[PDB]
């Protein structure tokens, strides 16, 4: 039946294999506005997961030191 | 269009905590506000109008004896050609409005059909011739997070001292419900999916499989 | 960045137990405190005030 | 195989005769039905897949299509009102107050969906109880912009409170259009201008000025109006945008408020450069918004050794049609002024860009 | 004090049970290169 | 702390009223200018 | 054979883990993104 | 296989067939969390410590605050 035989080395159980608790969420994307801007929003949130302040701490406990 | 960036601009500065146990929160929204207004008299300085050239090597350009009848000068950078020759066919009255050619622009454009847009008359006219800011943007932002977060553990044990209560048992419901949630991939890692220890709900989802 | 619902819902666990264990008073977070308060920052940060508002006045 | 006795399915009268549609209620029936069933855990299953046809066929789930909807929805929308009156404490302590919040976020955002086809927001606007919600949403979310006491967010739970703002200016930005306003002191005006001042979001900020673009409309500027609640500490702001120069989004949104608020009248033009901190940025800001992203003639020969433009952006558009209106003001008011102090700069923007002399006409016939 | 807290995030994480949690995949014993070889071997000789 | 807050508060009172003179000077400097650039 | 049965199996039962799975299915975050995938962009005009 | 049974049941026997196990053998805290999530459960009729407790720890934390905002001010 042209089954491969084990010997072969497409062996292999998961290689590339995501699950939905490894999926990207969307999040609160940081915008740039020059260097001399201090009331442009900085912000675009569309509905995100944390859709708030939380994203920033995130960033600052793990990313931030 | 702004481009997205990799790390937090800005950040809220909460308010929520006693305004008569921590001060100089007013002044330092007092400081922010001020820093919002001593910008934007600067991006306005940036975008400033100067007005130094209406008539005052590649800069200088030497007309031709015809053109030299409709500026007044036989040289002048071209900033200088474009603007006296607008203002001519603007002084005369020559746009369409109720551009109509003159009768010294015939000889000047070489053409004899009076009636001319003015893209084509430019184009005759072209014939005849910093780094240190973004730090401090992140160290001052790594601040208002670490604010942002004892502001965030203060409320949460303000709010656990009132109503002790209920927050204790949101504790405990948060706590059984999200050590679920982390216990629900540890079933596919590649080497527990392939030592048949699994597959003796992965029995009733073969059968919807099946009849898919 | 690259966030996901595990490392977001093991991230509130966190943030909860820090808080529980430390009402408790299981945890010692000394070393945390002596990054904000205790350092010269709050001393340090007052001698440069010290000076400054002493430049503002000329 | 096919035998009567194999099985009884088939014996003279039902092999061929069935209607096609005859393997229980149809898609859109069940869940209508399965709406108004006291279970849960079927409640999460019809308001996720109305929540799907929201967004992959809404002409199908129309409420004028089907006068028994919104009757369902309010159901799971008006609980919101009370657990929304909480969030300043813990609110949520167990698996049905969740079971009720989410139940609800998503009939809100079923809501949302169905409120952007026209002749569907024809509905909601006539049932004052949900426009009384968004009020309340927007009143709550004052509170959290302004930063009074008498209402505190508890961020842990702001997880729950950002994703409601963001559907309510949504219907808000529907509804905005379908109302005008007459009278000074006007909830829908107050809030959406302390919001604006706060929210430090780009998505809300246009969201904000597009509906407060939309709440002038029909409206006469001779009379007391909500326009006058503004003062020059907004003004001042949305003017602001026009300087930033990244973005093609905000300016547009900043020069289409400013000529939805100037369109009236004389006196909202003599109002409008009262101060010299909003006069200033005109001033300095118009003339360079004729040449924003246009591709300048690039004069470079006098360090070295022209193809001028030949269309023009939509910021450059709408700063031609600002200055269109702005020069028939009067002979007298700031806005003939305005437009002289202007002349000696626009001139050097219609020498070097062609085709504003036929989109600048109005602006010179009046000078 | 059973419990210290450092200001890092991974001996936090470690000091409580989460240590292990938060990472986008479990280790494995079966996508070694190697492993499988030997597996391979010994299915090919019986 | 106290001291502390004593110098914050004197340092933003002065400095508020330094960077409002410096701002109205340069507003006026800026309206001179105006002047000298419609007569030209 | 079994190992390519095995994989439909396990990349067919993981796909559907938000809306079958109840601790995951109505827990927050998840819910959240599951609304955000349909949000349908605003009518410019 | 003649067919006696469902046409499931193979597809599972099939899928459970141990053989590749015996030759993987032959190659190769959360403790304190499990109790405290009880002692709390058994604190949950007076609960007036735990409030006192509570304003104790929240005195400090607000002081942290007023030390980072006190920092701010200067980077300001």
């Amino acid at each position: 039946s042209n089954i491969p035989d084990p010997t072969l080395p497409p062996t292999e159980m998961m290689t590339r294999f995501l699950h939905p608790n490894w999926y990207a969420l969307p999040t609160t994307v940081w915008l740039k506005y020059g260097n001399y801007n201090s009331w442009a929003p900085s912000f675009n949130e569309n509905g995100t997961v944390v859709d708030s302040t939380t994203r920033g701490l995130i960033w600052l406990e793990r990313i931030g030191y | 269009n702004p481009v997205p960036v990799t790390y937090p601009t800005d950040a809220y500065i909460p308010t929520y905590l006693p305004d008569d146990k921590v001060s100089n929160l007013a002044d330092l929204k007092k400081l922010i506000e001020m820093d919002s207004r001593l910008d934007l008299y600067l991006t306005r300085r940036r975008l400033d109008t100067s007005i130094n050239l209406p008539t005052n090597d590649g800069g200088k350009v030497q007309y031709s004896p015809n053109l030299a009848t409709l500026i007044g000068m036989q040289t002048g950078s071209v900033n200088d050609a474009v603007y006296s020759i607008y203002k001519y066919i603007l002084i005369n009255n020559l746009f369409v409005t109720e551009v109509k050619l003159d009768s010294l622009l015939q000889k000047v454009l070489d053409t004899n059909a009076a009636h001319l847009p003015l893209m084509n008359v430019v184009q005759t006219v072209n014939k005849l011739v910093d780094a240190e800011d973004t730090a401090k943007l992140r160290e001052i932002t790594k601040l208002a997070l670490q604010l942002n977060s004892s502001a965030q553990k203060y409320q949460f044990f303000h709010e656990l001292s009132l109503h002790p209560r209920e927050t204790l048992t949101h504790y405990l419901w948060s706590s059984k419900q999200n050590e679920l949630v982390l216990q629900g991939d540890q079933y596919f890692n590649e080497d527990a999916a392939r030592t048949s220890d699994i597959y003796s709900s992965l029995m009733g989802n073969i059968s919807l499989l099946y009849s898919q | 960045n690259n966030v996901t619902l595990k490392n977001l819902t093991a991230f509130q666990l966190l943030s909860q137990r820090e808080n529980i264990c430390e009402l408790l008073n299981l945890v010692e977070s000394t070393e945390r405190h002596n990054s904000i308060i205790n350092p010269e920052r709050q001393r340090m940060s007052l001698e440069e005030m010290k000076k400054m508002l002493d430049a503002l006045k000329n | 195989t096919k035998s009567i006795h194999y099985s009884l399915a088939n014996f003279n009268v039902f092999q061929s005769l069935p209607k096609e549609t005859a393997r229980g209620v149809d898609d859109l029936t069940r869940m209508e039905m399965a709406l108004l069933s006291g279970i849960p855990e079927e409640i999460k299953w019809s308001l996720k897949k109305y929540l799907t046809y929201s967004n992959k066929a809404p002409y199908m789930i129309s409420l004028r299509t089907l006068p028994d909807l919104l009757p369902l929805f309010k159901t799971f929308i008006l609980p919101l009102e009370r657990i929304v009156e909480g969030l300043n404490k813990s609110s949520i302590c167990d698996s049905k107050a969740m079971d009720s919040l989410q139940m609800g976020l998503n009939a809100l955002l079923i809501l949302r969906n169905l409120a952007q086809d026209t002749d569907s927001v024809q509905i909601l606007v006539k049932d004052r109880e949900i426009k009384s919600f968004i009020l309340f949403i927007l009143k709550k979310f004052q509170c959290v912009a302004t930063g009074d006491n008498k209402w505190q967010l508890y961020e842990g739970n702001a997880t729950f409170f950002n994703e409601l703002t963001h559907y309510t200016l949504d219907l808000m930005e529907a509804i905005s259009s379908y109302i005008a306003p007459a009278m000074k002191d006007d909830h829908y005006f107050q809030t959406l201008v302390s919001i604006l001042n706060y929210t430090k979001d780009r998505y809300m900020v246009i969201s904000i000025l597009r509906s407060l673009s939309r709440l002038l409309v029909r409206s006469k500027a001779n009379e007391e109006s909500a326009a006058d609640n503004l003062d020059h500490k907004t003004l001042s702001l949305i003017v602001s945008f026009l300087l930033l120069e990244c973005d093609s989004e905000l300016i547009i949104a900043s020069l289409d408020f400013l000529y939805q608020y100037i369109l009236p009248g004389s006196q909202r033009i003599t109002e409008l450069f009262k101060s010299k901190e909003c006069s200033l940025i005109l001033e300095a800001t118009l003339p360079n918004l004729l040449s924003y992203n246009i591709a300048t003639p690039d004069y470079h020969l006098l360090q070295k050794h022209v193809k001028f433009p030949q269309e023009l952006s939509d910021v450059s558009k709408v700063a031609c049609t600002f200055l269109c209106l702005l020069s028939n003001d009067t002979d007298d008011g700031a806005g003939s002024a305005f437009c002289q102090r202007i002349r000696p700069l626009v001139l050097h923007k219609l020498a070097d860009i062609p085709p504003l002399t036929l989109a600048l006409s109005e602006y010179m016939e009046n000078t | 004090k059973p419990i210290k807290i450092s200001a890092d995030f991974n001996a936090k994480a470690k000091s409580l049970g989460l240590e292990s949690k938060f990472s986008n995949a479990t280790k494995t014993a079966l996508g070694d290169p190697d492993t499988e070889i030997r597996i391979s071997a010994r299915i090919s000789n019986r | 702390i106290e001291e502390s807050q004593a110098i914050i508060q004197e340092l933003v009172k002065l400095t508020m009223e330094k960077l409002e003179s410096k701002f109205t000077k340069l507003c006026d400097l800026e309206t001179q200018l105006e002047m000298e650039k419609l007569k030209y | 054979k079994q190992k390519s049965i095995r994989q439909k199996l396990i990349n067919n039962v993981a796909s559907q883990a938000h809306h079958n799975i109840p601790y995951l299915r109505d827990s927050p975050f998840t819910a959240a993104a599951q609304r955000s995938v349909q949000i349908r962009s605003k009518v410019i005009v | 296989v003649g067919g006696h049974k469902r046409v499931e049941d193979c597809i599972e026997k099939f899928l459970s067939l141990p053989i590749e196990d015996n030759y993987i053998r032959e190659v190769v805290g959360s403790k304190l969390m499990e109790c405290v999530n009880d002692a709390v459960q058994t604190l949950l009729d007076k609960l007036g410590k735990v409030s006192d407790k509570s304003r104790e720890i929240s005195e400090k934390y607000i002081e942290e605050s007023q030390a980072i905002i006190q920092e701010l001010v200067k980077l300001t």
